[PDB]
RNA sequence: GAAGCCAGAGGAAACUCUGGUGGAGGCUCGCUGACGUGCAAGAUCGUCAAAUCUGAGCAUGGGGGCGAAAG
C-alpha cells in the first residue's frame, strides 16, 4: 500500500510545499 | 505544412574438424604430423573448374573417414546448442510430461 | 511555520555543495542549530556535517602557505588562495568539529541517542581508517578521535541508564520521564561541549585582544 | 570475469575448443595459424605453401 | 509554374500507375527523371508522391533477379519496380544525409524524408532493401542529439518491433542496433536500448462442374498438408529467428555491462531482467554471478549501482518460473540481502539520496532501496514464511535510517514499515513491547551478517525523536504505525 | 418443446405481455479414480477415459531409461 504509493518515483519530485 | 559503416573467418562446425582441433590441442600430433597426413590420395585434387553436379557427386561418394571422439562430439553440440534450447518453462513442462507419462503407465497397469 | 523554513534552508545549503562555498552553509547549519536548540524540532543535520566532511578539500594533502586564518562569521565566499591551504583545512575542521558537537550535545539525552549516533560514529571511525591508511592533518585527526571518543562514551551512559525503562505501546509514562531531572554538564557530550566552548572563548579572547594590539602599535 | 564468461558462452570465441590448458589452467584456444592447418587438412586443396 | 507543369505530370503518373500498372512500366524512371528538377517544392512533391506510388504498387513478396506475353510484362514490370524502389533508397539515403539547415519554409526534404522513411518500413517492410532503409534509420538513430526526427524515426522502430510477427526484420534491426551500439562505442542516448525491450517477438449455391470439382478436391487436400508442414516450419524458424536475436541482445548487454558505461546500466538491466527467463538455466546462475561481482566491483554513483543490481537480482527471483526453479537450480539471494544489510548504514549517510510501468530503471537511489525493502520483507511470494529474525532485524535498521534520513524518503520509509507490521504483526510487536525483549544475548549493531545480529535482544526506541522530527507527514505517519501496533 | 414469423394491447423507440404458428437441441422416458495448480495450514479452478451398432474388404502403433526435441 503505502510502500508501492510512495516507492512511485514521481512522489519525489522536491516540490516545496509553501507553493501549494 | 509547405507543400558508422565506415582475413577470413574459419568457423568450426563439422565433428571430425572438432576432433582435428582436440588433436592439436592436446600434445598428440604436431603441425609437422598435420602437414605430413595433409599429403595424402585426397590432395592435389582440382576443384576450382569443375561443374556442380561433378563436384557435388564426388563430395557425396568421397568424404573421407577419420575417427571421431565423444569429446568432440560433445563439444560441436554445446557450440550449436541454441541460446533458447533449454528454458525453465520447457524443462519444467518436460518434467511434468514425462511425469503425466509415468502416472498413466501406472494407471494402465491398474 | 518551521516546516518551510527547515525547507528552504536545507534548499539553500544544497544548491552548490563547493569547496568555495562551505562557509554558508556553515552558518546555515548554526542558524538551524540555534533553532533546534529554542524549539523542540529535529533537525537532520548529520548528512549534511558529513558531506562537508566527505568533500574533495578534505582528502588531498593540504598546500603549504602562510597566510591569515579565516574569520567565519564574515564569509560569505572563499578567496581563490585559499584553496588547498593547510590554514583553511585546519579552520573547517575546527568548525565541523564544533556544529557536530552542538548537534551531539543538543539530542545527548533522549532515549535513543545510542542509534541517533551509531552512524555517524561509524563514518567518522571509516574516516580515521581511510586517511591513516589522504593528508598529514593530525590536529584534525585528533579532535575528531576525541570527538567519536565522547560520541561512544555518551552512548554506553544512555544505553546503561536504559535497561529498566517499560514502554509497553500503550504505557509510555517512563519514557516521557526518562531524565526529566538532569542538565546538560552531567553527560560526558555535555562536559566536552562545555569544556571545547571554553577552550573556544579563551582563543577567542587571545585572538582578539591580540588583533587590539596590533592595531594600537601601527597606530 | 563472470561477465566474459557469459560473452564468450554466448558467442564462442574462434579457436574455442572446450579444452582446459594443462600448462595453465584457463581453457585452450587454437590460434590463427592452426585454424589454417585445420582449414589446409580438412579441404586439402594447399598441404603447404610454395 | 513549372511547379505546376510537375504538378500536372506528377498527378498523371500516380493515377496512371493506380489504375493500370502493368501496362505503364517505365513510369517509375519517368519519376525519377521528374524528381531530377532542382527546385525544392518540386523536390518535396516528387519524393511524396514516390513513397505513394511505391506504397500500393509493391507485391506482398519479393522477386528474384532473373539474371541468366503477360509473363513477360509481368516480368518487365516487376523488374522496373525493383530497379525504381532501389532508386528511391539512395534518394531518400542522400537526402536525410544531407544538411537539414536550410531557410524556414516549412518542413526540410530532410524531414519529409525521414517521414517518408517511417512510413515505408511501418508499410512495406516484406519487401527488398529492407536493410538499406533500416540502415537509413540507424545513421539517423546514432547521433546523440534529441530532435523530431530522431523520436519520430524511434517510435518508427518501436511499432515495428511490436508488429513484426515474422521476425527477419526484427533479426535486421537488431543486427543493424548491435553493430552501431559497438562501433559507436555505447554512446547512444538508451532509447534505442529500450527498443530491446519494446521487441515483440521476445514475449449461395455456386455451380460447379465435374472437373472443377475434382481440382477442387485437389487443392483441398494439397492446403491442407501445405497447413500443417507450414505450421512446423513456422514454429521452428519462429524459434531459430528468437535465438538469434535472443544471442544478440544479450551479447550487447553484457558488452555493455563489461565496459561499465554508466548512463545505460539501468536499461541493460531492465533487459536482462526480463529476458532472463527466456535465455537457459545455466545462464540464468551465471547471470546471478554476474550481478554479484558487478556488486563486488563496485564495493571495491556506487550506490545506485548497487541498489540497481540488488533489484535486478530480487525481481529475477520473484519471476515464476524462477521462482519454482529455486531449489533445483541453487539460486541463492543471500549475498545480496547481506550486501542490503550492511549498506543500509552508508546510503543512510549518503546525502546524494532524493538526488533525481518501468520495474528497475528508476532514476532515484531511496526508489530503488525501497524497491530492494519490499523485495526482501514484503514479497510476492512465500510472504508470511520470512524469518523473523530477518524480519526484526530490517525493522531495526530501517528505524534508524529513517532518523538519519531526509523527510520524503524517511515518509516512505515510514510508510514501508507500518506495511510490514500490517503484513506481519505478531512476528515483531516484540521489538516494540519491551516485557518481550529476548535476554539471549545482547544486539550487536555493526554486524556482519543478519543472523549475526540479534534483532529480539533490542528495543525501537527511535520514536522518541521522530515524533520530533520536523515533518507533520513523518510524525503523522509514526502516528499511524503507532496505532495499527495499538490495534494488533 | 428453443430460434424465426403473425395478430392484439402499452411503451417516442429499444422493448414487455398475451394468443398462436413453428419444430432446433452434446435435453428426458421404455428394460469415479488419476493427476496438475496451490505461495496456505489445504481452498478454488483445469485436464485425462465412459467414444453411432453392424456384413464384406484394408492399413497403421506398440518395451524401458536419458534427453528441450532431434535422436
Amino acid at each position: 500500500n503505502k510502500a508501492a504509493e510512495m516507492s512511485v518515483d514521481d512522489f519525489f519530485k522536491g516540490g516545496f510545499e509553501i507553493l501549494s | 505544412p509547405g507543400l558508422w559503416e565506415e582475413r577470413p573467418n574459419i568457423d568450426i562446425i563439422t565433428a571430425e574438424a572438432m576432433t582435428l582441433a582436440h588433436q592439436l590441442a592436446t600434445g598428440e600430433k604436431t603441425k609437422a604430423d598435420l602437414i605430413d597426413e595433409g599429403y595424402n590420395k585426397y590432395a592435389f585434387k582440382q576443384k576450382e573448374g569443375l561443374p556442380d553436379w561433378f563436384l557435388e557427386d564426388e563430395a557425396k561418394h568421397d568424404k573421407p573417414i577419420k575417427p571421431i571422439t565423444k569429446e568432440a562430439a560433445q563439444a560441436i553440440k554445446e557450440k550449436l546448442r541454441a541460446l533458447n534450447a533449454r528454458p525453465i518453462k520447457k524443462v519444467a513442462e518436460a518434467r511434468a510430461r514425462r511425469k503425466l507419462r509415468q502416472a498413466k503407465k501406472l494407471e494402465k497397469l491398474k | 511555520l518551521i516546516y518551510p523554513l527547515v525547507q528552504v534552508t536545507l534548499g539553500a545549503m544544497r544548491l552548490i555543495p563547493t569547496a568555495i562555498y562551505f562557509p554558508l552553509r556553515f552558518h546555515l547549519i548554526r542558524s538551524l542549530l540555534r533553532l533546534s536548540r529554542a524549539t523542540d524540532t529535529y533537525i537532520p543535520l548529520a548528512s549534511a556535517l558529513l558531506e562537508v566532511l566527505q568533500s574533495a578539500e578534505m582528502k588531498k594533502p593540504p598546500k603549504s602557505s602562510t597566510l591569515k586564518p579565516l574569520d567565519f562569521a564574515t564569509a560569505y565566499k572563499t578567496p581563490k588562495s585559499y584553496l588547498r591551504t593547510r590554514v583553511y583545512q585546519d579552520g573547517v575542521g575546527e568548525q565541523v568539529v564544533e556544529l557536530l558537537s552542538e548537534f551531539f550535545v543538543l539530542w545527548s539525552r533522549n532515549i535513543a541517542f545510542p542509534e541517533f549516533a551509531l552512524p555517524t560514529i561509524v563514518a567518522l571511525k571509516r574516516w580515521m581508517k581511510e586517511m591513516r591508511k589522504g593528508n598529514k592533518n593530525a590536529k584534525l585527526g585528533s579532535s575528531l578521535v576525541v570527538l567519536v571518543q565522547k560520541l561512544e562514551m555518551n552512548a554506553k551512559f544512555i544505553e546503561e541508564r536504559r535497561a529498566k525503562v517499560d514502554f509497553a505501546p500503550k504505557d509510555r509514562a517512563q519514557v516521557d520521564a526518562f531524565l526529566k531531572d538532569l542538565e546538560w554538564e552531567k553527560t560526558p557530550l555535555g562536559a566536552y561541549v562545555v569544556a571545547q566552548r571554553k577552550l573556544r572563548e579563551e582563543r577567542k579572547r587571545l585572538m582578539e585582544e591580540a588583533r587590539r594590539e596590533e592595531e594600537r602599535k601601527r597606530r | 570475469d563472470a561477465l566474459q564468461n557469459l560473452l564468450d558462452s554466448i558467442e564462442v570465441p574462434e579457436g574455442w575448443t572446450g579444452l582446459t590448458d594443462p600448462n595453465t589452467g584457463k581453457p585452450l584456444n587454437l590460434s590463427r595459424d592452426e585454424l589454417e592447418l585445420i582449414r589446409k587438412v580438412q579441404q586439402g586443396l594447399i598441404p603447404d605453401d610454395v | 509554374e513549372q511547379i505546376r507543369q510537375a504538378q500536372e505530370e506528377l498527378a498523371k503518373i500516380a493515377t496512371q500507375l493506380n489504375e493500370n500498372p502493368e501496362e505503364y512500366p517505365g513510369h517509375f524512371k519517368a519519376l525519377a527523371r521528374i524528381g531530377e528538377t532542382p527546385i525544392l517544392a518540386i523536390q518535396k512533391l516528387c519524393i511524396v508522391t514516390q513513397m505513394a506510388v511505391y506504397k500500393d504498387v509493391i507485391p506482398g513478396y519479393r522477386i528474384r533477379p532473373l539474371g541468366e506475353k503477360e509473363v513477360k510484362r509481368l516480368r518487365t514490370y516487376e523488374q522496373a519496380l525493383v530497379a525504381g524502389y532501389h532508386g528511391y533508397l539512395k534518394t531518400l539515403a542522400t537526402y536525410a544525409a544531407s544538411s537539414i539547415p536550410e531557410d524556414r519554409k516549412g518542413e526540410p526534404i530532410s524531414s519529409i524524408a525521414f517521414t517518408c522513411a517511417c512510413e515505408l518500413v511501418n508499410a512495406v517492410p516484406h519487401f527488398n532493401f529492407r536493410g538499406d532503409l533500416l540502415r537509413i534509420l540507424v545513421k539517423k538513430l546514432s547521433t546523440r542529439k534529441i530532435d523530431r526526427d530522431f523520436v519520430k524515426c524511434r517510435e518508427a522502430l518501436e511499432k515495428l518491433f511490436q508488429d513484426d510477427e515474422e521476425g527477419n526484420a526484427s533479426q535486421e534491426a537488431v543486427s543493424l542496433l548491435s553493430k552501431m551500439m559497438k562501433a559507436r562505442e555505447y554512446r547512444v542516448d538508451e532509447s534505442v536500448l529500450n527498443l530491446f525491450l519494446h521487441l515483440r517477438l521476445l514475449s449461395k449455391w455456386e455451380f460447379r462442374t465435374k472437373k472443377q470439382r475434382k481440382l477442387l478436391k485437389a487443392e483441398k487436400e494439397a492446403q491442407k498438408v501445405m497447413e500443417q508442414a507450414d505450421a512446423t516450419v513456422s514454429h521452428e524458424e519462429r524459434e531459430r529467428i528468437q535465438s538469434e536475436i535472443l544471442k544478440m541482445v544479450f551479447a550487447t548487454y553484457f558488452r555493455i555491462l563489461k565496459a561499465r558505461v554508466p548512463h545505460l546500466m539501468g536499461a541493460v538491466l531492465e533487459g536482462l531482467a526480463k529476458y532472463a527467463h527466456l535465455i537457459n538455466q545455466d545462464f540464468f546462475g551465471d547471470l546471478l554471478e554476474a550481478l554479484k561481482d558487478l556488486i563486488r566491483d563496485t564495493d571495491r554513483d556506487t550506490s545506485r549501482e548497487s541498489l540497481l543490481c540488488t533489484v535486478t537480482a530480487f525481481a529475477l527471483l520473484e519471476g515464476q518460473d524462477a521462482h519454482n526453479a529455486r531449489s533445483d537450480l541453487h539460486l541463492d539471494l543471500s549475498f545480496f540481502i547481506t550486501n542490503l544489510y550492511r549498506s543500509l548504514l552508508s546510503l543512510s549517510l549518503n546525502p546524494d539520496l532524493e538526488l533525481g510501468n518501468n520495474k528497475i530503471n528508476l532514476q532515484t537511489t531511496t526508489v530503488l532501496l525501497l524497491r530492494c525493502l519490499t523485495s526482501v520483507l514484503l514479497p510476492p511470494w512465500n510472504i508470511r514464511s520470512v524469518p523473523p529474525i530477518r524480519l526484526a532485524a530490517f525493522c531495526k535498521q530501517l528505524m534508524t535510517l529513517a532518523l538519519q534520513v531526509p523527510e520524503k524518503s524517511s515518509q516512505a520509509i515510514l510508510g514501508l514499515l507500518q506495511d510490514v507490521v500490517h503484513t506481519h504483526g505478531r512476528k515483531v510487536a516484540a521489538l516494540w513491547n519491551t516485557e518481550e525483549r529476548k535476554g539471549d544475548g545482547t544486539y550487536k549493531p555493526l554486524s556482519e551478517t543478519v543472523e549475526g545480529s540479534n534483532p529480539f535482544t533490542t528495543t525501537i526506541w527511535e520514536g522518541e525523536l521522530l515524533r520530533k522530527h520536523y515533518c507533520p507527514k513523518v510524525r503523522e505517519g509514526l502516528k499511524a504505525m503507532e496505532k495499527e501496533l495499538r490495534s494488533i
